[PDB]
RNA sequence: UGUCCUAAGGUAGAUGAAUGAUGGAUGGUAACCAUCAGUUUAUUAUAAGGGAAUAAAUCUGCUUUACUUUAUGCAUAUGA
RNA sequence: AGGACACUGUUAUAGUUAACUAUGAGAAAUCUUUAAUUCUAUGGAAUUAUAUAAAUUAAAUUUAUAUAAUGAAUCU
RNA sequence: AGUUACGGCCAUAUCUACUGUAAAACACCGGAACUCGUCAGCUCUCCGAAGUUAAGCCAGUAAGAGCCUUGUGAGUACUGAGAUGGGAGACCGCUCGGAAAAGCAAGGUGCUGUAAUU
């Protein structure tokens, strides 16, 4: 097989999404994705106004960070233990990404700290093969031969290989 | 449809089929002398330099050429006479007109008769454009061409 | 609710040099516009890319059924000057275009009129003389990359100025400038040479064994040393001067190289393949 | 239609808009995040018509050309 | 004018696994299209040699102006 | 005889499926000590040459969609000039001239300018 066939791992992604009035629950939470890994968070807001949820028009609500190397690793392989490394068949999108979150963030590992409280997150993963450059340079740009795209079964495939693991 | 500028221009300011956007290089490569021979075609897709609506279309002469601007004579048709009329224009405007060039290079080859016949004792023979009269003759043959019968036929309802 | 065949016949379909990415059209009508009274006079540009291991610097000058180059120069002829460890440097787009502006004087005759400076890294522009004839004037394409300080396309017209064609422009994209202060000339003349190239590789030795020979793997395999770089780099500068011209090669005929090309299928093989697909259903 | 604008004026640079499909703890028709598709459906102070997809639209920076003086044309004329 | 239902506005019913296939009706403020007619312009000046500039160009290099000579070219 | 850098005309050059290329070139590709840019060397910027022809670029196949062109449609629809022609009217017929589209068949699927390398 060709080493240019493989399969990688492109960017995880991290979102809390906490809804409140309160810039001290956001500052709280601001400071545990800094503790998980030391990229800084990015911000997010509103776009429009909703009594049932309590959000107003052009106001913060939730904060997410994109990290990528070999950092994404080590949180992945702490996610899939909360499962049990169980997943089930759904999970898996037409292009080829998948996702995963839970309730709690003192699974993960870290102190209790009380004033900061408790929260929940949920991660979304990205996989590309190598040679997804052309589409993203800004000269020469064009798009993706018909071979290279990753499908449905090629997630199920190189999940278990690369993570011994039950399919449901 | 009151009295403005631009009044009454639907089709006529109306970028046709499959043919939108800004034009190209060619248009501004071409230069302009005094003396040439102009027509005016509205490219509407520049708002500086447009002249009026009644212009599209008619053919002047070029008398002065200006950093931004070619001047254009005309003739206008006021109440009873045929005026003169002068026009500013941009250069994304116009269009080089035919209609000489067979007549130019008449002129060029009459001129080279007139040369070799100073080397002898001819009269000139000139290039001059061709009359139509009265038909020609011609000389038809039988071996081939056999004739064939026509007559009326029937009339026949379609269904 | 519209069907697949009238989306297809309602596209416009885009230019063919902007369908495959590599022009700004905007960008090159405002540069080639003339004023109506020169009509006489056509401008001329200086193109500058680089492919992934080359530099390509032309002179042009545009006409109605396209372009005509005017004098060329390639990063790859460098190999007889004696440069030929590193083809994409910051030195290499600067002796491209030096040697590329040195070319074009020679055609026209203005090399005893105009001769080239020392490269001191100074902001010098170069201006007229009293009674013969003035400066050649080039403007500069940047194409579509976009413009940083010290990119390595700006130093490519420090190279055409100090051949002597006149080129405008403004020290502000240089290396050692800072507002309201006067111009670091030496800070310039560290990145011209290839000292940060050096001093990078002085560092790999005591620090990482293993990296350094992954990295300059052909300043190894070549018999290169560091410390001796800009004595070799000021050698080659110095046989432009003396002698700017190409070397001929040969013209050789490839009418063997026919053998790797497809035509079309004709008419008849058409009509017959069709017969066999239909026999083999029935 | 007797209005609005120190930016909704000037210029440089960056940029797949509206929407649809499939997914992701609490999360539902509808909160936020990723992936793919997306020929102008979106926007451009306003009546209608015309124009614009490396964009005249959305952001970021810097500024006051919303100047002073010689001559001429176009609506348009016999004529202010 | 004629034409068309492909864009914008409109309308009757049957089928196949919201999408495709049929037979019907249409447009003063709709257009992938498009005649008969109406109108604008050319059908004689151009080339050569020499000179002038304070314009214009990298440049006798162009853009312009003079003087000399060489001419009747579509039907009524 | 093909590539590669600038192009002119801007679909015969577009779109959806599969298949192929010796040399050289074009790419993918390896990293952030310095200039520069982000939440993230993803993009942009700056140094490189272990690996790979899987993709991009180039060239092919399809009783393929789309565009381009010839014939039929058809002297059919329509129309310039005219008469003490016909009809309650709506309108129709004649003489001397000009002359269509939509479909339905058959055929095609970029051409080219300056320079460089095999
Ligand atoms: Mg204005
Ligand atoms: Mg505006």
């Amino acid at each position: 097989i060709n080493p240019m066939r493989e399969i990688k791992i492109k960017k995880l992604s991290i979102v809390i999404n906490v809804g409140g009035g309160s810039s001290t629950r956001l500052n709280n939470a601001a400071k545990v994705l800094k503790q998980l890994t030391s990229q800084d968070c990015l911000f997010s807001k509103a776009r429009y106004t909703l009594r049932n949820f309590g959000i107003r028009r052009n106001e913060k609500i939730s904060v997410h960070v994109n990290v990528s190397g070999d950092k994404a690793m080590e949180i992945l392989k702490k996610a899939l233990k909360v499962r049990e490394y169980e997943l089930s068949k759904d999970c898996f999108n037409q292009t080829g990404c998948f996702g995963l979150g839970i309730n709690e963030h003192i699974d993960l590992g870290m102190k209790y700290d009380p004033d900061i409280g408790i929260y929940g997150m949920n991660f979304y993963v990205d996989l590309k093969r190598p040679g997804d450059r052309v589409s993203k340079r800004k000269r020469f740009r064009s798009k993706i031969g018909n071979k290279q795209k990753i499908s449905k079964e090629d997630a199920q495939k190189w999940f278990v290989d690369t993570f011994e693991g039950i399919l449901l | 449809s009151a009295g403005g500028y631009r009044r009454k221009t639907r089709q006529l300011l109306k970028q046709p089929f499959r043919k939108h956007g800004t034009p190209g290089l060619s248009v501004y490569l071409a230069t302009y002398r005094i003396g040439d021979y102009v027509t005016i075609s509205i490219n509407p897709s520049i708002h500086k330099g447009m002249p009026f609506k009644y212009y599209h279309g008619r053919t002047g002469r070029v008398f002065t050429v200006n950093p931004k601007s070619v001047g254009v004579v005309l003739h206008k048709k006021v109440n009873g006479r045929l005026s003169v009329k002068t026009i500013f224009v941009r250069v994304e405007h116009l269009k080089k007109y035919k209609g000489r060039d067979a007549f130019l290079e008449r002129v060029n080859k009459n001129n080279e008769i007139l040369k070799e016949a100073r080397e002898k004792g001819i009269k000139l023979e000139y290039i001059r454009q061709k009359e139509e009269g009265p038909r020609e003759e011609f000389i038809l043959n039988l071996d081939e061409n056999k004739p064939v019968k026509v007559g009326y036929e029937p009339f026949i309802k379609v269904y | 609710a519209k069907s697949a065949a009238t989306k297809r016949s309602r596209f416009q379909v885009k230019r063919r040099r902007r369908r495959e990415c590599k022009t700004n059209y905007r960008h090159r009508i405002n540069l080639i516009k003339q004023d109506y009274n020169k009509q006489g006079a056509l401008k001329f540009r200086l193109v500058v890319r680089r492919t992934n291991t080359k530099v390509i610097c032309q002179i042009t000058r545009s006409y109605i059924d396209g372009d005509r180059v005017f004098a060329f120069a390639d990063s790859t002829e460098l190999k007889n000057y004696g440069v030929d460890f590193g083809l994409k440097n910051h030195f290499a787009f600067y002796a491209t275009g030096f040697l590329a502006a040195r070319r074009a004087l020679a055609k026209l005759e203005m090399d005893d009129l105009y001769k080239a400076k020392e490269t001191d890294g100074t902001y010098t522009v170069t201006e007229d003389i009293d009674e013969e004839r003035r400066a050649l004037k080039v403007f500069l394409d940047i194409g579509l990359s976009r413009s940083t300080k010290g990119g390595n396309t700006f130093i490519a017209m420090k190279g055409c100025s100090d051949a002597g064609v006149y080129i405008p422009h403004s020290e502000s994209k240089f290396i050692g400038y800072e507002k309201n202060k006067p111009f670091k000339a030496d800070e310039l003349r560290d990145r011209i040479f290839c000292k940060h190239v050096s001093e990078y590789m002085k560092t790999l030795k005591e620090n990482d064994e293993e990296k350094f020979k992954i990295q300059f793997s052909d300043y190894i395999k070549k018999n290169i040393e560091p410390d001796n770089i800009a004595g070799i780099y000021q050698n080659a500068l110095d046989g432009i001067i003396k002698n700017p011209s190409r070397q001929e090669k040969e013209k050789k005929d490839y009418s063997g190289f026919k053998k790797f090309k497809v035509e079309k299928l004709s008419l008849e093989e058409r009509k017959k393949r069709i017969q066999e697909k239909l026999s083999a259903l029935k």
